[PDB]
RNA sequence: GCGAGAGACCGAUAGCGAACAAGUACAGUGAUGGAAAGAUGAAAAGAACUUUGAAAAGAGAGUGAAAAAGUACGUGAAAUUGUUGAAAGGGAAGGGCUUGAGAUCAGACUUGGUACCGGGCCAG
RNA sequence: UGCUGUAAAGCUGGGUCGAACGGCCUCUAGUGCAGAUCUUGGUGGUAGUAGCAAAUAUUCAAAUGAGAACUUUGAAGACUGA
RNA sequence: UAACGAGAUUCCCACUGUCCCUAUCUACUAUCUAGCGAAACCACAGCCAAGGGAACGGGCUUGGCAGAAUCAGCGGGGAAAG
């Protein structure tokens, strides 16, 4: 067990949109990025960088990427009394192709 | 903790409107404590408050 | 006063209620008439729906403007791997109906057929017929007096079989496990039977033979909530018609001041249980085979699957049952096939049927070819093929 | 205060009480009676589970067309719902007698929700507009609530005896 | 109008509309229309202090003859409601008559007479 | 809790409560309610029900705070479009 | 009686889901949840068939029968409400 880590992952946002209403579009895929990373890391409390909040809505309220590449880092939440001991923390990753890239361990 | 008045004055001061007005989100409790004109000019002349640059609206493609 | 004009009901009164089916498992209302001097068989088979296909073949039937000329059919393909016998079951006549006497299983069931005892499974200690096993472990006397207890008291005699899902595509584990009565025989003759095949499996082509007239009992597709429109397909209101139309306008006259059951009303439409009959048996097809698909006219080297796969199901790898057009149920559905109820002379149902051709182009679009190969004859090198 | 009903021992037991609390009666009724006689600590963590929508308070009388959950299974019944408010007030005022109930030298372990009840508030009163200019009541149904913890000859006539006499000198 | 004395009168939905900051609050452009609302306690002695809680409050404590008087305050009915205890329940419930069962109530051993006399009740 | 009366009603045990009240002979009346789409006040079932859907649309982080979908600041995405 | 007409009417061309004969799609509801939370109406109530009866009964007579608690719909009845 490694509590503190750091992984690399892609995400399909294009399959986790379908049908979804227009205007509501960008607002799930946050929602859809923190149900990732719990389903990653096991933790509830998730916290998305500012910086994937202006990815996700560089191309307005219906403009999300199909895949986006995400860091996710499982850190300690001593903060003691907060119902988690450990938190996910997810920052967009930018890379030139967001193809044929897989789940890659991060050294620190 | 609540800063609606030193936007209200700063826009005021300024010259613009109050969404060109950028209060510097890592100075709050200085900008909280300038309740005057005088006040809200020293932080606009020492960069805590800044006039924030015009949306452009070129003409290029109509030229 | 009387209706102004006179139409037919709409919709059957012979299917009621449309409610829900009680299981999944389309069960065998009635077996066919057992005959003694027959040969001891079974009357039944499980298998799985994976989908449709289209086939062409001559017709033989003399009189038709069809006769000696070509047509094309839908025909339906059940994936149907052996099923294992693992029990035997034995009835008695009483004056308030058959009676189950007693049950007798083997000594051996595989994981598959015991993951059907469990709703948890990996919670489970798997205890499942533990003790019982034992029974055998001895002398097996027990057994062989509850065998001997069938043959002296039984008059309708049928075992337990359960198919081999993990053949299938299907995600699901659990197997299904079901009755099939024994004919023919005598009773003596149909335990002894049921005894030698323990643990064993028996393939469909022990049980139906191509060109036979065989039915479908399984349970339809699911449509959850309908009105009145679509699930009983009555009129439409006109377009003008206040607060809606797609209604039944007089539910009923005054007296009797009930609505009456015969009256159209909205509820769940589908995901029911039906026994559909006569359907011809146009291929009994083999999983080791790899020209499954192929035939005497068409020689291509072709399994019975099309070009990316059944949609929603996978390939059909076992052997397998092509049934004439459509039969009750959806892809992934476990089927039962039964043997006809009665005697059937006419021209079609003693045709034999020869299969000039089976498209196994793609069912996920417009599919304009039938193998790889033939692809790749026809569009010649591409890029990623370098 | 008069409690309604009163511990048999008032040196192992703690009370609390709210009174005109802006809650629903209904709700707060039926998880009061969700919680009526359990273990403090089985409750308390019974009511956390309740607000993480894990396990839910069945609704016995005033749940007429509210919705079905599976969540109802475990007490038998189809109807059940996750009143927050109604929670969260009945957490705090067992909290209270749980300190209560410290500050009288009492084991937490040992004590029983041994009353518990909600009674009608006066009701608050708001106004609605209908339609065609009228005026309707828009009311609250408000709550009183109260708890409290607790530490957990025969006579026979003559032919009766002459005969018992007889049967016992038969026998010995 | 001003000053007095009275009643087989009314007793807070009564008596004047008004026993109260009542022709008040409020409505209508306006003329006009026009309520509801009396009582802790002898005395605020109107609950210091400790404790749980963000607070409202609660629990201890205290004052008082009484808190079953806590400025939601004299008494505090019914409709209606909660909890506890007992009981009953196949498309209403309730009622009369009758008895059983369970509960409650009642009486002659008398205002009994000097071991006996004598009496009460139910029965053969 | 019982007792009396065919009945209208009368008396009594227990609990609550706090300042007046009753029997008898007579006098007198604004003297007895289930109804009047009665009057005024209060309270139910309905029912945690109908419903809280026009006017394109919100999101991430920080601060504050016992508590933040809704406050403030920053960063975005939008709209009114003279 | 030229011109004019959100006036009444007939035929024709064009057009089309008005129809044969319906199918499929979207948003907002409905739905389920947290919070909030009315009203109409209400003798008592609520399963049928026949009978008689103020001559069309939920109750009465004679039969059929009859098993807790319920959710979404629905428009036969309550000679439903206003
Ligand atoms: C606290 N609320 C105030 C308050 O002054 C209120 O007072 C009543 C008071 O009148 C009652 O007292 C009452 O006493 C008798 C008897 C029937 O009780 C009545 O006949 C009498 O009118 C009245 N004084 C009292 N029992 C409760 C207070 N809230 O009266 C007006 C009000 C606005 O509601």
């Amino acid at each position: 067990l490694q509590d503190v880590v750091t992984r690399e992952y892609t995400i399909n946002l294009h399959k986790r949109l379908h049908g979804v209403n227009f205007k509501k579009r960008a607002p799930k895929a946050v929602k859809e990025i923190k149900k990732f990373a719990t389903l990653h890391m096991g933790t509830t409390d998730v916290r998305l960088d500012p910086k994937l909040n202006i990815a996700i809505w560089k191309r307005g309220v219906q403009g999300v990427e199909n895949r986006m590449r995400l860091r996710i880092s499982r850190k300690r939440n001593d903060e003691e009394d907060a119902k988690e001991k450990l938190f996910a923390y997810v920052e967009p990753v930018i890379v030139p192709s967001t193809k044929g890239l897989q789940t890659v361990v991060v050294e620190d | 903790a609540n800063l609606r008045t030193q936007k209200r004055l700063a826009a005021s001061v300024i010259g613009v409107g109050k969404r060109k007005v950028w209060l510097d989100p890592n100075e709050t409790t200085e900008i909280a404590n300038a309740n005057s004109r005088s006040a809200i000019r020293k932080l606009y002349k020492n960069g805590t408050i800044v006039k924030k640059p015009e949306t452009v609206h070129s003409r290029s493609r109509a030229r | 006063s009387h209706r102004k004009y006179e139409a037919p009901r709409h919709g059957s009164l012979g299917f009621l209620p449309r409610k829900r089916a009680a299981k999944q498992r389309g069960r065998v209302k009635s077996f066919p008439k057992d005959v003694k001097s027959k040969p001891v068989a079974l009357t039944a088979f499980l298998g799985y729906k994976a989908g449709m296909t289209t086939i062409v073949r001559d017709l033989d039937r003399p009189g038709s403007k069809m006769h000696k000329r070509e047509v094309v059919e839908a025909a339906t393909v059940v994936d149907t791997p052996p099923m294992v016998v693992v029990g035997v079951v034995g009835y008695v006549e009483t004056p308030r109906g058959l009676r189950s006497l007693t049950t007798v299983w083997a000594e051996h069931l595989s994981e598959e057929v015991r993951r059907r005892f469990y709703k948890n499974w990996y919670k489970s200690k798997k205890k499942a017929f533990t003790k019982y096993s034992g029974k055998y472990a001895t002398d097996a006397k027990q057994v062989e007096t509850e065998l001997a207890r069938i043959k002296k008291y039984a008059s309708v005699v049928r075992v337990l079989a359960h198919t081999q899902i993990k053949k299938t595509p299907l995600s699901q584990k659990k197997a299904h496990l079901a009755e099939i009565q024994i004919n023919g025989g005598s009773v003596s003759d149909k335990v002894d039977w049921a005894k030698e095949h323990f643990e064993k499996e028996v393939s469909v082509d022990s049980v139906f033979e191509q060109d036979e007239m065989i039915d479908v009992i399984a349970v339809t597709k699911g449509h959850g909530f309908e009105g009145v429109t679509h699930r009983w397909g009555t009129k439409k209101l006109p377009r003008k018609t206040h607060r809606g139309l797609r209604k039944v306008a007089c539910i009923g006259a005054w007296h009797p001041a009930n609505v009456n059951w015969t009256v159209a009303r909205a509820g769940q439409n589908g995901y029911h249980h039906r026994t559909s009959i006569n359907h011809k048996v146009y291929r009994v097809g083999k999983g080791t085979d790899e020209a499954n698909g192929a035939t005497e006219f068409d020689r291509t080297k072709k399994t019975i699957n099309p070009m990316g796969g059944f949609v929603r199901y996978g390939n059909v790898n076992n052997d397998f049952v092509l049934l004439k057009g459509s039969i009750p149920g959806v892809k992934k559905r476990v089927v039962t096939l039964r043997k006809s109820l009665y005697v059937d002379t006419s021209r079609r149902a003693v045709e034999k049927v020869n299969l000039k051709w089976i498209d196994t182009a793609s069912r996920f679009g417009k599919g304009r070819f039938q193998t790889p190969a033939e692809k790749h004859a026809f569009m010649g090198t591409l890029k990623k093929d370098l | 205060v008069r409690y309604a009903a009163t511990p048999a021992n008032p040196a192992k037991s703690a009370s609390a009480r709210g009174s005109y609390l802006r809650v629903s009666f209904k709700n707060t009724r039926e998880t009061a009676q969700a919680i009526n006689g359990w273990k403090l600590e089985k409750a308390q963590k019974y009511l956390d589970q309740v607000l993480d929508h894990q396990r839910a308070i069945p609704f016995r009388r005033y749940n007429s067309s509210i919705g079905r959950t599976g969540q109802g299974k475990e007490f038998g019944v189809t109807k059940a719902r996750w009143p927050a408010k109604s929670v969260n007030f009945v957490k705090d005022l067992l909290r209270n007698a749980q300190a209560n109930a410290e500050a009288k030298g009492l084991d937490s372990s040992k004590l029983v929700i041994s009353h518990i009840q909600v009674n009608h508030a006066p009701k608050q009163r708001r106004r609605t507009y209908r339609a065609h200019g009228r005026i309707n009541a828009y009311q609250s149904t408000p709550s009183h609530i109260e708890l409290t913890l607790t530490e957990e000859q025969i006579r026979l006539n003559s032919r009766q005896r002459g005969r018992l006499a007889s049967q016992k000198r038969l026998t010995a």
